[PDB]
């Protein structure tokens, strides 16, 4: 949730650092989907502030 | 960024085993007691002993190539000046450092 | 309506409805009295020394 | 009904104090209370990220964040404590342990 | 002309996914929107749907129609029939495969709908849409006249070089309509063109892998006691989170995506020229904005005393 | 669950108005609301 | 919900056109407050639909001539379920108790 | 200029999707996108 | 609203045009309403006549 949550050494670098606090959740009974939890894009927050 | 989400690994009337995955901020978890449904009807007959594995990862957005911020560190700055110097009716355009 | 009593109740008191009741209210103390017959006591000679 | 789940905040520990890093996806009500006789109940609807610090005593402090199940955290002697530290030093270390007095006895 | 227009479409095929609301409740519809991007400064939206369009069922270039997976079959309707809105109706600009470029206004959610041969179908997904106006002036719509400033916008060109996504074989697709109790036993059609994967939890025979054969299954009182899946194993699908994966293998590759974000030029409003009044060590400024406009000032000294304010109503400051 | 109560669960788990249970229209899209309908 | 003869037909709606009574398909009838609503069910006088927030309710339908509409002033503001104030239900979340209008004609 | 890049300029200066250049539809309204189209 | 959009269906793809103009009508009277009430009192106002006169 902070500026620089997703970092990449260079533009073309395939390896990257990610800290989004991704947490998987329990899916709904009878529904096929991938539930998840993540922090809002810190890039957008910084762009706003 | 975009949250890359893999397709659910649903094992009907059985159990899956999780394996290491080498992705940035890669998370994977096993869920039991699921009876998935599809447009064509109930996916799995069994009500118990069912396994649904969910896997997700974080990947760069496809727009990042054009819209991105670049973090730099700067030090030891130098100044370059453009002086118009006329010495005895000799007008020149001088590009010279300070 | 303002925040509910459940959120404002002191001593960490938790409020539950239907059988209106308060739970886990950590305040005070309770005296106890134990009328135990002598038949339940064990002689030292039966216990290790 | 299906309801959103308030994002899990970051929790930073300290002396008689807990630092909470809130990052809501939408306007979410934060409510806190103490487990003492004086709850000092404080609440606020927070829609923008912000870090707030609350004081926690050994009597207990409860934390509720959106629809996440309530969590509780208590506090205990952190630092500088009361070592041997001859001389001085320990005089100011004791200042932080069992306040509201201390200076009185000195 | 060129593989970008030939497209991996021939390999992919549209698919279906769950929508939160399909009108009266949820459903597994191909209209489902996977993701929405709103980085362009000009207000255009790039929606990624579960279906594909721009090419017809035979792979011919036809942008007039859109292709959606209607349950067990795949149907196509004209693209002009498809409408979408957030607060007000949007204007569709272009499309290619999974992605859709349209002019939507600001809003709290995106609703997409189209008319079938029956009651119209719609699907709404929650996503914050709020486009940043280009420039230091916060406008709702571009002005008739203005100055040209640099901006970043979503190109409608199908040309694609940078971005690509992973697509792979879909998993087994259950279909209970394949199975019935002919007289008293389980009878399953393949059907004609699809391989039928059938497995039973009860005893007897628990494996079929019937390629093409009408089989009867004893010891199964009711058709509910069996399950049957439609297997294609012909085309790839986008790595969607609503369709289960195939456990046997994940044949995958990299395929490029249209509507790349690229630099460009935008038309922006020009802040009305204020009135300037002179005085002793002081300048009086009469501001009269047409819209919320940011005023920023600074000194040229060591202490700039930087002051800024978004001013939307006329006011005079010294 | 769904909009409790009335939501007749289809075979595919979708929820329909209870007034559309056995009304002569295929609302589940798998015909399960119109199968086994009493006379 | 029922036609002029009393037969069960939810596809149409019945309106008194001055001296006579006419019926048109229900799917033609549309309504909105800030954005178009989704009709869910109906029975007799009452109508259940998914409307968004707004300051007034406008209902309209196409006749055999110029379309007819009617707006009435009524404050529409639905309380989000839970301690989190959302506009639309999330894709994922926890299940909490709520009170909602049943569509069942029972 | 227009939505750089892709906007094929018509004879009347209008901008069209580059996917509608030489697609068999008169999008410029003067036929200039469909004239001179290579085979 | 913040802008006015006008559209009509041609023999082909529908055509529309939006122009920026502030639209904000002052309610008649000392009470700020959004739509006229079912019942009320009659007060003087200034309105656009539809008459072609
Ligand atoms: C100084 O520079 C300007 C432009 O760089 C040029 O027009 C001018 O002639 C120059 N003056 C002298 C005295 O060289
Ligand atoms: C508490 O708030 C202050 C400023 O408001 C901040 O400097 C401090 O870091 C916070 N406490 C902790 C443990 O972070
Ligand atoms: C500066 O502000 C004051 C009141 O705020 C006003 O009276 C004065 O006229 C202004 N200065 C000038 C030069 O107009
Ligand atoms: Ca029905
Ligand atoms: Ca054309």
């Amino acid at each position: 949730g902070a500026f620089g949550d997703i970092q990449s050494r260079t533009v073309s670098s395939s390896d990257l650092y990610a800290n989004t606090n991704l947490v998987l959740q329990r899916p709904k009974a009878g529904a096929i989907h991938v539930p998840y939890t993540q922090a809002p894009s810190g890039f957008e927050q910084w762009k706003k502030d | 960024y975009k949250t890359g989400m893999d397709s659910p690994a649903i094992k009907c009337c059985g159990s899956q085993e999780c394996t290491p995955t080498y992705r940035p901020d890669e998370q994977c978890k096993v869920f039991t007691g699921v009876y998935p449904f599809m447009w064509g009807g109930a996916y799995c007959f069994c009500d118990t002993e069912n396994t649904q594995v969910s896997k997700a990862y974080v990947m760069k957005s496809d727009d990042c190539l054009a819209d991105h911020a670049e973090a730099y560190k700067a030090h030891t700055a130098s100044v370059q000046a453009f002086l118009n110097i006329t010495v005895g009716e000799h007008s020149i355009v001088t590009t010279v450092y300070v | 309506k303002a925040p509910s009593l459940k959120f404002t109740a002191p001593f960490g008191c938790e409020i539950y409805t239907n059988p209106i009741r308060a739970e886990n209210c950590a305040v005070g103390s309770i005296p106890l009295a134990f009328d135990i017959p002598d038949a339940l006591f064990t002689r030292v000679s039966e216990t290790p020394t | 009904c299906t309801v959103p789940l308030a994002p899990e905040p970051m929790i930073t520990f300290g002396f008689r104090s807990v630092s909470l890093k809130l990052h809501p996806k939408n306007p979410t009500y934060l409510i806190t209370r103490q487990l003492a006789d004086e709850p000092h109940y404080t609440h606020e609807l927070i829609s923008e990220p912000a870090v707030r610090n609350f004081t926690v005593t050994e009597k207990g402090w409860e934390f509720v964040w959106g629809n996440h199940p309530p969590k509780r955290f208590w506090a205990q002697e952190t630092a500088p404590g009361n070592p041997h530290g001859l001389p001085h030093e320990v005089i100011t270390h004791y200042y932080h342990r069992y306040p509201m007095s201390t200076i009185l006895g000195l | 002309s060129t593989e970008e227009l030939f497209n991996e479409y021939k390999l992919t095929r549209p698919y279906m996914a769950r929508c939160i609301r399909c009108a009266v409740g949820s459903c597994h519809s191909p209209i489902a929107i996977e993701a929405v991007k709103s980085d362009g400064h000009d207000g255009y939206v790039r929606l990624q749907t579960s279906s594909q369009y721009g090419l017809d069922s035979s792979g011919n270039l036809k942008g007039r129609t859109m292709r959606y997976d209607m349950h067990g079959t795949i149907k196509e309707i004209p693209l002009h029939q498809v409408s979408l809105y957030t607060s007000r109706p949007c204007h569709i600009v272009d499309g290619h495969g999974y992605f859709l470029l349209a002019r939507c206004p600001a809003g709290d959610s995106i609703t997409m709908e189209f008319k079938k041969d029956s009651v119209r179908h719609s699907c709404s997904v929650p996503y914050e849409v709020k486009f940043n106006p280009v420039g230091r002036e916060l406008y709702t719509h571009p002005p008739e006249h203005g100055v040209e400033q640099a901006c970043q916008v979503y190109a409608h060109d199908a040309q694609n070089r940078g971005a690509y996504v992973e697509m792979h074989l879909p998993g087994s697709e259950v279909d209970s309509s394949l199975v019935s109790l002919s007289g008293s036993s389980v009878t399953v059609t393949p059907p004609d063109g699809t391989s039928a994967l059938v497995e039973c939890e009860c005893g007897g025979t628990k494996i079929s892998e019937t390629i093409n054969k009408t089989k009867q299954f004893s010891q199964c009182t009711k058709k509910e006691q069996c399950r049957a899946y439609r297997l294609q194993n012909d085309k790839w699908v986008y790595n969607s989170d609503k369709l289960p994966k195939a456990a046997g293998a994940t044949l995958k590759g990299k395929l490029h995506v249209p509507f790349l974000l690229a630099d460009g030029k935008c038309t922006v409003p020009l802040a009305p020229e204020p009135m300037i009044t002179f005085g002793f060590r002081s300048v009086s400024l009469k501001l009269h904005p047409k819209n919320p406009t940011y005023l920023i000032t600074r000194q040229l000294a060591d202490e700039p005393h930087y002051t800024h304010e978004l001013i939307s109503e006329p006011a005079v400051r010294n | 669950e769904c909009n409790i109560p009335g939501n007749f669960m289809c075979s595919n788990g979708r929820c329909i108005p209870g007034a559309w249970q056995c009304d002569g229209l295929p609302d589940c899209f798998d015909k399960s609301d119109e199968k086994e309908c009493p006379k």
